[PDB]
């Protein structure tokens, strides 16, 4: 298939956390045109930020995107550990080779993972099943 | 200017 | 005598201040003791001199200081000031009574100099490491897109 004009891809990106320690990290974040606070004078210092971003992408060919979008809320951890919306990501390119927003957060921040592995797996069972002789009864229902 | 006393 | 205006003002210099302050007893001991005929004391309160073994670290802030109508010195300048003290007029003056020369370029008139120095260093190391970071991130963004 070469009909790239009809392809597209929505992705929900994994939640990313950034600990803002220094006025350097604030200055890098204020550099990024896509980092958009609701109130520009918000004190980001010592705050923990989460980025919940969806990426939409159209294609031009196998590897070059004809259009990128990376939008989503930016939340700040309160002292109760409850996250509250204080801004948005709002990246919007044309012909790109990558999502720079994700690449920024991959390096500077850390992936919040909902799934936590146990120390060792716990076997439950090893069970036999049979597939039926005919596929009509499943096809009927 | 800073060396000027009173 | 190479005296200092730093009398524990900057701190973290060991016993430098204790050494320099102590030299100032020679101005009184010249009158009191019995060596006035063999030695003359000519104290030279040397100011901020750029490029030396003791003050090479502190050169970047020197432009900052000079914008308070204060004077930092090159080594040739400070030498020239000190060679002024071996001219025949100041030599005839040291033999009458001890001579205290202030070559401090008005640096005593800056109030709370250690803070003002730390504030000048921090506004410069900051503006460096920020611009270094913003440039290396704007390169990594450009290269991904």
């Amino acid at each position: 298939y070469t009909d790239f004009e009809n392809t597209f891809q929505k992705t929900v990106e994994p939640v990313y956390q950034m600990h803002i320690k220094t006025s350097k990290d604030i200055a890098v974040l204020r550099s990024k045109e896509w980092f958009q606070l609701d109130d520009e004078d918000f004190d980001l210092l010592n705050k923990t930020l989460t980025f919940e971003t969806e990426t939409e992408v159209t294609f031009k060919n196998a590897n070059i995107f004809s259009s990128v979008k990376c939008f989503g809320p930016i939340k700040v951890e309160l002292p109760t550990k409850e996250t509250v919306e204080i801004g948005i990501v709002d990246y919007e390119a044309g012909a790109s080779h990558g999502n720079p927003v994700v690449d920024f957060l991959k390096r500077n921040g850390s992936t919040l993972e909902q799934k936590v592995n146990l120390e060792n797996p716990i076997p439950i069972a090893v069970l036999d099943s049979y597939t039926p002789s005919t596929n009509e009864p499943y096809a009927r229902v | 200017p800073i060396t000027k006393e009173s | 005598l190479p005296m200092s205006p730093n009398h524990g003002t900057f701190g973290g210099d060991g016993m430098y201040s204790e050494s320099k302050l102590s030299l100032e007893t020679l101005f009184n001991r010249w009158h009191s003791e019995s060596w006035a005929n063999q030695l003359t004391v000519c104290g030279a309160i040397i100011g901020w001199t750029r490029g030396t073994g003791l003050m090479s670290a502190n050169n970047i802030i020197a432009e900052g200081i000079e914008k308070m109508g204060v004077r930092t010195f090159s080594q040739k300048e400070m030498a020239f000031n000190l060679l002024g003290l071996l001219t025949p007029e100041v030599v005839e003056l040291c033999q009458k009574s001890p001579v205290m020369a202030d070559l401090n370029g008005g640096l005593q008139f800056v109030p709370e100099l250690k803070e003002f120095t730390a504030k000048l260093r921090k506004e410069l190391v900051e503006t460096s490491e920020v611009r270094k970071a913003v440039s290396i991130e704007t390169a990594l963004e450009h290269k991904v897109v």
